[PDB]
RNA sequence: UCUUUCUCGAUUCCGUGGGUGGUGGUGCAUGGCCGUUGUUGGCUGGUUAAUUCCGAUGAACG
């Protein structure tokens, strides 16, 4: 797990990586 | 005293 | 009502539920495992217009109708990021994962 | 005789006959492994299934 | 492979460019690694004439 992101203009699929 | 022909009866290394 | 089926298929495509094609649809209906079923309106034969409504009654199975298909299509997940955009007749929701009560409650 | 690759036929709603109106018009597999909604395929003299060959000529 | 529809279903498949190009081929530099440039100790099994055949099964000194 990071701790930045790309923060904003929305999702799209949060992806099933498991 | 017994258990020793069950100690026999296992064929392996 | 179609926020509410777009979050229903935002979901199945979350839990990979969903069958997409009228094949994969009709083995989900037919099995007894489905959930409910969408179809899209725009069609030009009319055989399995009127069939699929048959296979959901016959298996106590809810059907939304939808206008459009590319949209459909779309939005469950049949395009790349796009440029190839195409659309499908019919979807089922086998399973699901706040407004999918509204849709159940909009069945009854 | 040049390498032409062989092109599937698109068959128009080759889904929407095992059904009518309700049953079954193929049989039914009575497999293990699947069975019941795998359909039974007849053709003019014999049978042909998915995957375990239960096959009946 | 040539007819007959059964199944897996995005893992897609048809054509066109003198523009890249790929289990590409080949030559140069390149990190590790083999080998290359003394002395003294120490038997469950079947099988054949035979401690027979196959089959599991260590240490110091210069
Ligand atoms: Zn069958």
């Amino acid at each position: 797990s990071s701790v930045m992101r790309r923060n904003e203009q929305l999702t799209l699929h949060d992806e099933r990586f498991e | 005293t017994f258990s020793k022909v069950q100690r026999f009866w296992e064929s392996n290394s | 009502v179609n926020t509410a089926l777009q979050e229903v298929l935002k979901t199945a495509l979350i839990h990979d539920g969903l069958a997409r094609g009228i094949r994969e649809a009709a083995k989900a209906l037919d099995k007894r495992q489905a959930h409910l079923c969408v179809l899209a309106s725009n069609c030009d034969e009319p055989m399995y217009v009127k069939l699929v409504e048959a296979l959901c009654a016959e298996h106590q199975i809810n059907l939304i109708k939808v206008d459009d298909n590319k949209k459909l299509g779309e939005w469950v997940g049949l395009c790349k990021i796009p440029r190839k955009v195409v659309g499908c007749s019919c979807v089922v929701v086998k399973d699901y994962g706040q407004a999918k009560d509204v849709i159940e409650e909009y069945f009854k | 005789p040049k390498k032409n690759k062989h092109k599937r036929k698109k068959v128009k709603l080759a889904v929407l006959k095992y059904y009518k109106v309700i049953s079954r018009l193929r049989r039914e597999c009575p497999s293990d492994e699947c069975g019941a909604g795998v359909f039974m395929a007849s053709h003019f003299d014999r049978h042909y299934c998915g995957k375990c060959c239960l096959t009946y000529c």
